[PDB]
C-alpha cells in the first residue's frame, strides 16, 4: 500500500475532503407532477 | 470498425454530429468524422463528482 | 474464366485480393480514394485539380466507391503501408 502511495506521486491528503462537488442539475432531473410535487431523484434530498 | 463507430456515436447520441452529418448529406460534402458520444461525457462529468 | 457477374459484386473479390495484401487493408485503400473522388467532384465547379478525377471513365451517375473499386482492379493506384 505504501509503495503504491509513493509511486502514485500523490499525497494521502486526498482521503480527507473539504469540498464535495455537486453534479449538474440535469443529471438529477427535477420533475413537476400534476400538482407540481417534487418526486425526482432524491439526490436533491441528500444535498438538501 | 467504422460501422460500429457510426452506430454507437454518430446516429444515437452526438447532437452536433447528427446535425453536421445531416447537413453534409443534404449537400454534397463528405460525412465528417463522429465526435465524443454524449454517454462518455456524461460518465465523465458524473464520475468527477 | 467464368460468366460475367452483375450487380455490386463486379469486380469480384478474389481478383482484388491479388493486388492488396489483405482484405482489411483493401476497404480503407478504396474508401480513401472514394473520398478523394468525392472531393474532386465537390470542387468541380472551381478550384485546384490536385485530387485528379477518376482514372477509368465513369458510367452514368455511378457512386464514387464503385469507381474506386473498378479502377483499383485496373492496378492504377499506389499506397504506403501503415504509417
Amino acid at each position: 500500500v505504501v509503495a503504491a502511495f509513493q509511486q502514485s506521486g500523490n499525497s494521502p491528503m486526498g482521503m480527507v475532503l473539504d469540498a464535495v462537488p455537486v453534479i449538474p442539475p440535469e443529471l438529477r432531473p427535477m420533475v413537476q407532477l400534476d400538482g407540481g410535487r417534487f418526486a425526482t431523484s432524491d439526490l436533491n434530498d441528500l444535498y438538501r | 470498425a467504422y460501422t460500429l463507430q457510426e452506430l454507437l456515436t454518430i446516429k444515437s447520441d452526438d447532437t452536433v454530429g447528427r446535425v453536421k452529418v445531416y447537413e453534409a448529406i443534404v449537400k454534397g460534402e463528405n460525412i465528417p468524422e463522429p465526435g465524443i458520444p454524449e454517454s462518455f461525457k456524461v460518465l465523465l462529468k458524473e464520475l468527477q463528482s | 474464366g467464368y460468366d460475367t457477374p452483375l450487380g455490386i459484386t463486379n469486380p469480384p473479390i478474389d481478383e482484388l485480393l491479388d493486388r492488396v495484401s489483405s482484405k482489411y487493408a483493401l476497404v480503407i485503400y478504396a474508401a480513401k480514394r472514394a473520398r478523394q473522388i468525392n472531393d474532386y467532384y465537390n470542387q468541380l465547379g472551381e478550384g485546384i485539380l490536385e485530387y485528379v478525377g477518376p482514372l477509368v471513365e465513369p458510367g452514368l451517375q455511378e457512386k464514387p466507391l464503385s469507381i474506386a473499386l473498378r479502377e483499383i482492379h485496373a492496378d492504377l493506384l499506389e499506397h504506403t503501408e501503415g504509417e
